[PDB]
C-alpha cells in the first residue's frame, strides 16, 4: 500500500531490568527482601546480625 | 472445622518466624476470642472457616511451620 | 501514623494484592497508589512501626509469588518532615 | 458481591479478550480499565466469588494465547474497604 | 451498525494508522478508537460486521508486518458483550 | 492538501530533525507531535502527494544516522476521511 | 487533478485489482473503466500528478502478480486538452 | 445489500459458469455480473457479504481450475470502494 | 440466516460447552442437540453466515480440550432447500 | 441456580456416586440423568458458582477411583438463554 | 546554598529511601520527585555545597541495595543562573 | 543568533547536567526539558549557532559517562518557525 | 515505651555512628553510653518496640562497616523492672 | 558554629594528638573532647563545618597512619542530631 | 567568608585563566588573587568552603593541563593559618 | 556577546601581530594586553562566539613561527562575574 520505511538497523530498544547489582547481601532483613527466614529481629544472637 | 467470625488485625513482635506467620488476625467462635493466620480475606468479617491441628501445617504451607489454627476459606451464605 | 511503608512491584496484580495484605494486617492507611511508568506500581501506607512491619512483610512475602512479584520492599521509622511534599 | 476478580495482560487485545469472557461467561460488574505504561493493560471486576471464578479461570484460558498473551491472573475474594476508595 | 469489534496494537503509529487504511480501504468499516498503551503499544479499534472484519483485519495484518517493528496482535470477537462497550468509551 | 506522511523514530532529536527536513525540504504542513511513550515519537506532515513523498524521502535518508535513527518510512498517499481521529 | 493516470492488463481481475488499488491507496478519481478487446483491459484516473504517480505506483506493484498481470502501466505528466473529449 | 465483492476470469465461460455455480451453490452471494472480456476471457461478479463471499470464492478456486482448460484469474474483494461502483454497472 | 453450524463429539461436557461458545461468540440460535448413540452427540445452531463462521470458531476453540475431543466441526453457509424437511 | 455443572462418565456407577456427592455436596438440584448411548451417562446439576463449583469437584474427584471413572467435568457461570431448549 | 543534589533510579523505594538519607545526613531541601516514566524515578534537593556533598554520600550509601541499585548518583556545587528556569 | 541545540540522554540527570554545560559553556539559553519517555529526556538550548555548537561540542564531551550516557546531541542553526509549535 | 534497644561495638565511631541512626530513624531517647573496656564501647536506648527495631537495623546496617564495626546488636522489647534500677 | 562532628580513634595518644594537630591546622576547626575508650582506643572530637571537617579527618588519616600502631577509623557525621549532642558532653 | 583556599600556578596565564574559570564554574569560590610570580609563572588565588575549593580545584586539575604549556603547579589549602593572611593581601 | 579570546605568545611581536590579525579578521572587542613576565605576552579580546573563534583561529595562524612563536591560543565561550577583576 503506502510505501513504508525500514531504517532503524537495530530493531528495538535495548531496555535494561532496572534490577542488577545485588553483589552483596541484603542489609539483614527488618528493611526489605522477601521471602527468606531467620528471626523476627528476636532477642537471640542473630538478632541484627540475624544475616 | 471452626466456624470463625473475624474480630480485628494483629500487630508483630519480637519472633523470628513471623516471615511466614503473615498477618495473624483475632477472630472469634462464637464463645471467645482467638487468632489465626489469615489465608485468603479476614475482613471486619462476616463469616469464615479456621482449620487448626497439625493440617494447620501444611493448610499454611510448611510440613515445620508454627500453627494451631489457620483460616481456610470464606462462607459465601454464612450462618446465623 | 507518622510510620511509613511502601510496596513497589511490576505490574499492580502483586501491588493489589500487597496493598490488600496492607489493610489486611493492621488498622493501616493506604495513602496513595502510584504508577511509575515502564510498568512499576507503588503503593505507600502509614501507621506504627509495629503494625507496618507486620503488614508489609505479610504482604511481601505474600506477592513473591503471584504473577512477577515485588520488586523491593523497606520501612521508614521516622519520616521527615518533607512527607508532605512527598505525597 | 465485592469479589474482585482482575487481570494483567501485555497489550490490551488479551485484556479486552479477558473481559469479554468476564461479561459472557459471568455475571460482574466491570469496574476498571487501566493502562499503567510500559505494557501493562489492567481489568478490574467486581463480583460473586464463584461467580468472579468462573470469569478469570475463562479469561485466563482465553486470552493466554493472543499476541503477547496475559502476564498475571489472580482473584481477590472480599478485599479491604480501605482499598475501594482507590479504585 | 457492523457490532463486531476488530482491532489490532503495533510498535508506533505508522504501522497503526497503515493498518487503519488498509482496514478502510480494503473493507468499508468504520474504525472508532486509537489508543495509546505505553511503551510503543498504540491500537486501533474498528466496528464492523464479522465478514468486513475478518477481511480488515486479514489486510491490516498482512501491510502491517513488514512496516516499524511490526504487528504482534492480530485477534478479534465477533460479538462483544454490552458490558464491554463502556469499556469502548461508550 | 489530504495527502499524510509520518514517521517514528527513537528519541524526540531525530523527530525533530526529521520533521525540519519536512518542513524546508517540500511545501508541507505538519499536524502532529505524538509521543508514543517508551521513546517512539511520531511526526505527522499534511500536503500533496508529491510534495509529501519528497519531503519525507529527503528526511528519512537525513536522519538515518541522526541520533538513535528512525523506525519507519512509508507513506500513503490518498488517506480515507474516515482518519479523522488520527487528527 | 489534470493528471492522467493510467492502467492497461489481462481481464478485470488484475484490472479491478488496480482500480481499488488507485482508489483506495490515494485519493485521486477514477474516471473509467474500457475493454479494448482481446483480452486487454484498460482502467483510466485522474489526479494530481504527485497523487496520480503514487496511486499508479500501488496498482503497478498490487496488481502484477494476480490473473495474467499488468501490460501497459504509464502515465501522463501534462494531458493535452484535445484528447479529453476523446476519452 | 453486502458489498464485498467475488470475481472469477476463466478462459472459456465453461468454468466460468462452474465459478458460478459453486458461487450460488455456497454462499448468500448474487451474481451481478456475467461479460465477456474479448479474445475469450469470461469473467463472472457476485457480491454479498464478506464471509460469504469468501467462502464462495473458495469454493470455485477448488472446483474451477480442472474443468476443460480451467481457471485463469480469480480473487475477492473485501470492502469494495464507491468509486468501482460505475464501474460494476453503476 | 439460514447458514447450519454443526459439531460432533463424544460426551455432553464437550457439547453442552460447545453450544455455550456457539452462542456466546454472535448470535446464533441453536436448534439441534441430538445424541447419536455409541458416544456419538452433536449440536446444530442456525444464524447468519458470518455469525456462524466466527462462533463456530469460538465453539472448536472452546470444546477442543475435552473427552477425547471434537470429532468434526462442520458447517454451510447455506443447505438447500430441501435438507430442512429432515433437519 | 443459574450456574450449571455437569458430570460424564462411562456407565453410571461413577455417575450417580457423582451424583450422590452433588447432592450431598451443597443445596444443589439434579435437573436431569441423560444416557447418552454407547455407555456414556450424563448427570446435570443447577446452583450457584461456589456450591456448583464445591460439588463438582467433589464428586469428580471421588468419581475417578470408581469402576471406569469420570470422563470430563466443567461448569458453566452463566449459562445463556437457550438452556431451557438444552433440558 | 545553591547546590543541586540529583539521584535517578529504577523504583520508589529506593527513591523514597535515598531521599530519606538525603535529608536525615544534612540540612538540604528536597525540590523535585520526578517519574521520567520507563521505571526511572529521579531525586533533586537543594542546599550548600558541603551539605549537599555529604547527603547525596549518604544517600547513595543508603540506596545502593534496593531493586536493580541506583542508576546514577550526580551533584553541582551551582548551576548556571538561567537552568532554575526549567527547574 | 536563532539557533537551537539540542540534547538527548537515556535519563534526565545526564540531560540537564549537558544543559548546565550548555548554559555555561555559551551566551545560549535553553528553552525547554521534555521527557519523551521510556527514559529518554531531552532538552532545547537558544541561540547564537556558533555559540550553539560550542556548547553542544562541551556538553557532549562532558556527558558520556554521566547517567547511562548520551543518545543524540544535534542541531540546527535554522529551525523553521514551523518547529516553534514543536517548541 | 520501655523497648530496649541497644547496640556493643569496637571502638566508639561505630557506637556514634548507630547512636545517630537511633536519633534520626526512630523516635526513641537515648538512654546510656557505656566504656566496659577492653574496646567495647556500647549505647542504650529506650523507645517503642517497632521504632526500636528500625532504630537497631539503621544502627546495624549503618555501623557494621566503620572501623572495627559493631560486634553484638540484639533487640529487648520489655525489660524487666528489676533490671532499670542497674541502668 | 559548625555542627559537623568529625572524629576519630586510635592506639595511644601519640597519634591521636598528631592527628588533632593535624587537623587544627591544615584546618580552622574546634576539637571538643579527647576520650579513653580503653585498651589503647583513643578518640579526638572536633567540630565544624562539612567541608572543613573532611579536610581535618584526611589530614588526620594521612598524619596518623605512620605513627604509633595507627589509625582504626576514619569516619564523621556532617548534621549529627540534637539527641547525640547529651552523648557529647553536652 | 569562607577561610579555604584553593591557588593554582601555571606557565603563562592562559592555563591560569582556564583554572580561574574551572574555579568560578564549579562551586562559591571567589577569585581574591591574579598574580604574575615572575618569568612568566601566573597563579590564581580563590576562596570559599572546604567542599567548595576542593571541587574546584579538581575541575581546574582536570581541565588546565592540556591548555597549551599547561598546568605547572596546583594544591589545595584546608585551614590557612591567620598568620599566612598577611601574604594573602593582607 | 562577551566571549573571551586570548592567546599567549614568546615577545610581544607576535603577540601585537595576532592582535591586529583578532581585530582584523573578526568583529571583536579588544580588552586589553598582559606582560605576563620574561618574554611571555598575552592578549585578551571579547566578542561574538564564533567571531571570536574565527579571530583566534587568524591570530594563531598569523603568530605560529613569527618571532618566538605561539604558545597558548584559547577561546572561553561564556566568561563569569567573578573574571572581571582578573581581566
Amino acid at each position: 500500500r503506502n510505501p513504508s520505511r525500514a531504517g532503524f538497523m537495530g530493531a528495538m530498544p535495548p531496555v535494561d531490568n532496572k534490577r542488577n547489582d545485588e553483589t552483596e547481601k541484603p542489609d539483614f532483613l527488618i528493611t526489605g527482601s522477601s521471602g527468606n527466614t531467620r528471626d523476627g529481629q528476636l532477642v537471640t544472637f542473630s538478632g541484627g546480625a540475624r544475616g | 472445622m471452626l466456624i470463625c467470625k473475624v474480630l480485628k488485625p494483629l500487630v508483630s513482635t519480637n519472633r523470628i518466624p513471623g516471615f511466614e506467620h503473615k498477618h495473624l488476625q483475632v477472630v472469634l467462635d462464637g464463645s471467645s476470642n482467638k487468632v489465626a493466620v489469615d489465608a485468603v480475606g479476614c475482613k471486619p468479617g462476616d463469616w469464615v472457616i479456621c482449620v487448626g491441628s497439625s493440617a494447620a501445617r501444611e493448610a499454611a504451607g510448611s510440613k515445620s511451620y508454627p500453627s494451631d489454627l489457620t483460616i481456610v476459606g470464606i462462607i459465601d451464605h454464612w450462618d446465623p | 501514623g507518622i510510620a511509613l511503608g511502601m510496596i513497589e512491584t511490576r505490574g499492580l496484580v502483586p501491588a493489589i494484592e500487597a496493598a490488600d495484605a496492607m489493610t489486611k494486617a493492621a488498622e493501616v492507611r493506604l495513602i496513595g497508589r502510584e504508577f511509575v511508568g515502564g510498568g512499576y506500581v507503588t503503593v505507600l501506607v502509614r501507621g506504627e512501626t509495629g503494625a507496618v512491619n507486620a503488614a508489609v512483610r505479610a504482604g511481601a512475602d505474600a506477592c513473591e509469588r503471584v504473577g512477577d512479584g515485588l520488586v523491593a520492599a523497606h520501612i521508614i521509622a521516622r519520616p521527615h518532615r518533607e512527607v508532605e511534599p512527598a505525597l
